[PDB]
């Protein structure tokens, strides 16, 4: 019913098309926040880099299981999703490439099992029916370390004690506000290039109370640190994401409501010429 | 022979025609709008050599006319829906 419905119609996708724009520039705004939360991340970990970097690198040369090379039997990936939709095909392009991956460590009769961050996540890979492990979900903006602790506690109890014998964090990168990527990286073994120095382990630290113990609760900071600049590097590439997609959404409700209007205006014509005609016909 | 606005055409028969009392079909065209394109178009065509002879009563032999024609029709909207076009 063009006079009674398309209206009707043309007033409802306005009203989307307004609150798609409205959406676009909230998650303008959420992610330059999420970009400087990722900037204030980084100098604890860089600065923990350094100091596991003197530890192991030094004249004095410790020997790690967390560090140390070792065959693969197992092996085992944690991977960071989105709690909500939108956000084009970044989760599925992730997803995946860890398949791709998961499938090529397969082959090579390897099996693997996934810690899993966000319901996205969950929900994939319990349709693909792999091993999830460990699953933390509900955290929103503002995530926090002290809800990651467990799957990567639980996930150091598998490596070290066998199960594991290689870990990778699975993440998109935020490059920039225009591009991002999906990315695998390893976590356990250490993967770390070596480096050289000459003032640190010359003026070595005093050690209370013993070198080795700081150097195991180092690590385990460590690579609790790299998985949480993970998490929230994820969640700025999903606010990105997610303006991108509301702008294509804008746009596409931009056009299908001039369509329409086209349509109506061919309707409304054509009622008034079809009532003039039979008014004047009956006229007889 | 190129037709320039033979929509311009088509308004005008519809005033003669509504000028006539002539019943309006769609839009507000009579329905002799067809014919009335169909009768002027179909007249652009090639014709073999002896159409030719036998109209030219011998004096031109073994050639064939033609006409091409180009006309011209705007629309509304980039609407190639409507009724004449």
């Amino acid at each position: 019913a063009g006079a009674k419905d398309i209206r009707s119609k043309i007033a409802s996708v306005q009203n989307t098309q307004k609150i798609t724009k409205a959406m676009e520039m909230v998650a303008a705004s959420k992610m330059r926040k999420s970009q400087d939360r990722m900037a204030a991340s980084r100098p604890y970990a860089e600065t923990m880099r350094k100091v596991i970097g003197h530890l192991a690198h030094g004249n004095l040369e410790y020997k790690h299981p967390y560090l140390e090379d070792r065959d693969v039997k197992r092996v085992g990936y944690l991977v960071v999703s989105t709690d909500r939709g939108l956000a084009g095909g970044l989760n599925i392009n992730l997803f995946k490439k860890l398949l791709a991956e998961m499938k090529t460590w397969t082959d090579k009769g390897v099996q693997a099992d996934l810690a899993m961050i966000g319901s996205k996540g969950v929900s994939f890979f319990n349709s693909v029916g792999g091993n999830v492990v460990a699953q933390v979900t509900g955290m929103g903006d503002n995530p926090s370390l002290s809800e990651l602790i467990g799957p990567v506690k639980v996930m150091l109890q598998a490596y070290d004690e066998g199960r594991l014998d290689k870990l990778y964090i699975v993440s998109n990168k935020f490059i920039n506000t225009m591009s991002q990527v999906p990315t695998i990286s390893q976590l356990l073994p250490l993967p770390a290039s070596d480096d050289d120095d000459l003032k640190h382990k010359s003026w070595d630290y005093l050690y209370e109370p013993d070198p080795k113990a700081l150097l195991d609760t180092l690590l385990r900071r460590y690579v609790e640190s790299q998985v949480y600049q993970g998490v929230v590097e994820n969640l700025a590439s999903e606010q990105a994401a997610r303006m991108v997609a509301m702008k294509a959404a804008t746009d596409n409700g931009g056009s299908l409501i001039k369509e329409l209007q086209l349509v109506y205006n061919k309707a409304r014509q054509a009622s008034i010429t079809q009532e003039l005609t039979e008014i004047v016909s009956g006229a007889a | 022979i190129i037709y320039d606005d033979l929509s311009k055409q088509a308004v005008a028969y519809r005033q003669i025609s509504l000028l006539l009392r002539r019943p309006p079909g769609r839009e507000a065209f009579p329905g002799d709008v067809f014919y009335l394109h169909s009768r002027l178009l179909e007249r652009a065509a090639r014709v073999n050599a002896e159409y030719v002879e036998a109209f030219t009563k011998g004096e031109v032999k073994g050639k064939t006319g033609s006409l091409t024609a180009l006309p011209i029709i705007e629309t509304q909207a980039g609407d190639v829906s409507a009724f004449v076009p």
